């Protein structure tokens, strides 16, 4: 669970924002997250 | 749609999707239902009532424009001069457009009930021991136009509101997701409790909605009205953790920011849920059912 | 300090504008037990609307609103643009700029006073049987008129009975509900006069069509001194608008001419503020008589 | 002097546009049949004949009772 890690709403923007960064690719779901 | 027959019994067009005159027969029920919903308010919980506009400095602070810039009306008007006016108003005679005279006022139309009472609860300094407890009322407006009879553009919301600590909240929100289960079955409702997700605007949007859900910040009472697939949620719990104290300088009684949560009743979906189930002839509905709301 | 400001405390919470208040309990149970006074005193035969508190905006231009009180209309207007267009607005308003730049008109205003959605609703339904159509209708409404006197709302309640047929149906229907209103004014126990009136019209060319409003004798208002006797507070209005809507939305009465209309209105908002300032703040402490009316026991 | 002859003329005037009725200086506009619209029209036709600006303080119901009082207004 990532929410169980500790991630929160800011940080999963946060989030998808640095998969869209480092590899180059921007659908959105809770499966695959 | 399935809740088109409703229609002709319970509301009157008034040249506007979304926007309906209610009936007698129709806010007869909303009304038993809000003193239902009154029956069940706990000890200790302070009432207010607000007006359907509300500041637009608040709501801008309490950052409704970063969630759902969408959905907000804000109050316009002609605030310039009598010779400005009057040259919009010859525009509008000539069959022109007297708009472009028109600025943003200092209000909005509120588009919850809750929004108007953290600025309130922070005036008056620390919370006491346990927190405290609101129940607050409003008509609200979602600019959402759509011809279905479960959404609406002006509608009428109800909830209670609890700020506190962690523990006051999560209480307060589990004793009411079991209540309103209660409620919903004494009112010979079909329904099931969810997660769930509010309709955060944009791409970024999309994800905060999945966030809100794995944190679980969110349950709606579902009612399935036009089909089970796609049921309609007539109640929601909602814990915003310390958003709300944070923004407000609310500090509980240990000095940290105060989390809040509200347990919403939306009036007219619940209306519309009742007549829908149950049908418009009231000395037909089941005996538990008129017992419990007074009939 | 204003006559009325004392009863801030135990009315209403501040909302950060003036004219828009939070009502407490004790100001909202008052507000509801005259509500259900007045609907006590409803005629048979008499169609309850509730309105919410936004209506069309055509519906409202076309009735003329905009030629009388232009001044007093708040509309709705709404970020419509593209989500680029809308997500940038946001930004602009992150970075200390004016988000509003990007708002446009809606179809809605919010509603100035309660019976105008009625008129279109009454003439879907054809030609008015004999007698004409009486309503009963409530809303929300909204005046742009920012003030901090607690009877000059922006936001207040509205309660009016509407009556639709011949000038004899109309006529017959303002003259009763004189004598009803005072009668109800006085069980409250309220100090009332009754007189000629005008709606604020607006402009120079405004000022004459109030001279003329007073002269056909067309509005009546129940007046209760709060402040003075000299200025005292319109808590109800009698009108009498000839065939304006009649015409506007054509409707047509038994006999095939253009239906006269009007209302008997109550601001609910100003009436409550009137109990409170005459009889306090401590329902206890009113009179047996008033609160035997009301049904406080 | 004759302020008074010309103003029972521009009434006459409105009244065209609708129709007649009797005229005179003592009788009320309103009884002689004049509405909202026609009292806005008989501010401007004064207005216009007799080329100025009606101060607000003088759109009152006392100055537009009859002719004599618009006669002694003007
Ligand atoms: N557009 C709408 N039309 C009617 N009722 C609504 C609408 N949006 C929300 N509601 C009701 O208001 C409650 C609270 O709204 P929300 O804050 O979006 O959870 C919902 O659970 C519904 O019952
Ligand atoms: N700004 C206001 N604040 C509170 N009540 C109002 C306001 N404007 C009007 N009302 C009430 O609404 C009634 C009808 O309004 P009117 O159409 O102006 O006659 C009045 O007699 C008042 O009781
Ligand atoms: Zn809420
Ligand atoms: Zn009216």
């Amino acid at each position: 669970k990532l929410v169980d890690v500790g991630l929160t709403s800011m940080d999963m923007v946060n989030l998808m924002l640095g998969v869209e960064a480092e590899f180059d690719f921007t659908e959105i779901t809770p499966e695959n997250f | 749609d399935p809740l088109d027959h409703l229609a002709d019994k319970l509301f009157h067009s008034m040249g506007s999707d979304g926007v309906y005159a209610r009936t007698a027969l129709y806010e007869s029920i909303v009304e038993r239902l809000a003193a239902l919903i009154t029956s069940h308010r706990e000890a200790g919980t302070e009432a207010l009532r607000f007006p359907p506009v509300m500041s637009r400095a608040q709501l801008e602070k309490s950052g409704y424009l970063k969630s759902f810039p969408n959905l907000l009306g804000c109050v316009c008007g002609l605030h310039g001069t009598e010779r400005e006016i009057n040259a919009a108003v010859s525009r509008f005679d000539a069959g022109g457009d007297w708009t472009t005279s028109l600025s943003p006022a200092d209000l909005v139309l509120s588009p919850a009930a809750c929004y108007p009472v953290y600025p309130i609860a922070a005036s008056r300094g620390p919370l006491p021991k346990g927190g405290l407890r609101f129940d607050v009322a409003a008509d609200c407006f979602r600019r959402e136009p759509s011809k279905h009879l479960d959404r609406l553009q002006s509608f009428r919301m109800r909830e209670y509101v609890c700020i506190g600590t962690p523990d006051d909240v999560s209480d307060f929100r589990e004793r009411w997701m079991v209540r309103a289960q209660a409620i919903a079955r004494d009112l010979g409702l079909t329904f099931r409790v969810d997660y769930a997700s509010d309709p955060f605007f944009g791409r970024v949007g999309q994800m905060k909605a999945v966030s809100q859900k794995q944190q679980q910040l969110k349950f709606e009472l579902l009612i399935p009205l036009r089909s089970e697939e796609q049921p309609t949620a007539c109640m929601s719990f909602n814990y915003h953790r310390e958003h709300f104290g944070t923004t407000w300088g609310i500090q509980d009684a240990n000095g940290e920011p105060a989390h809040t949560g509200c347990v919403a009743f939306g009036m007219d979906r619940l209306a519309v849920a009742m007549f829908h189930t149950h049908g418009t002839d009231l000395s037909a509905w089941p005996a538990k059912v008129r017992d419990i709301l007074g009939l």
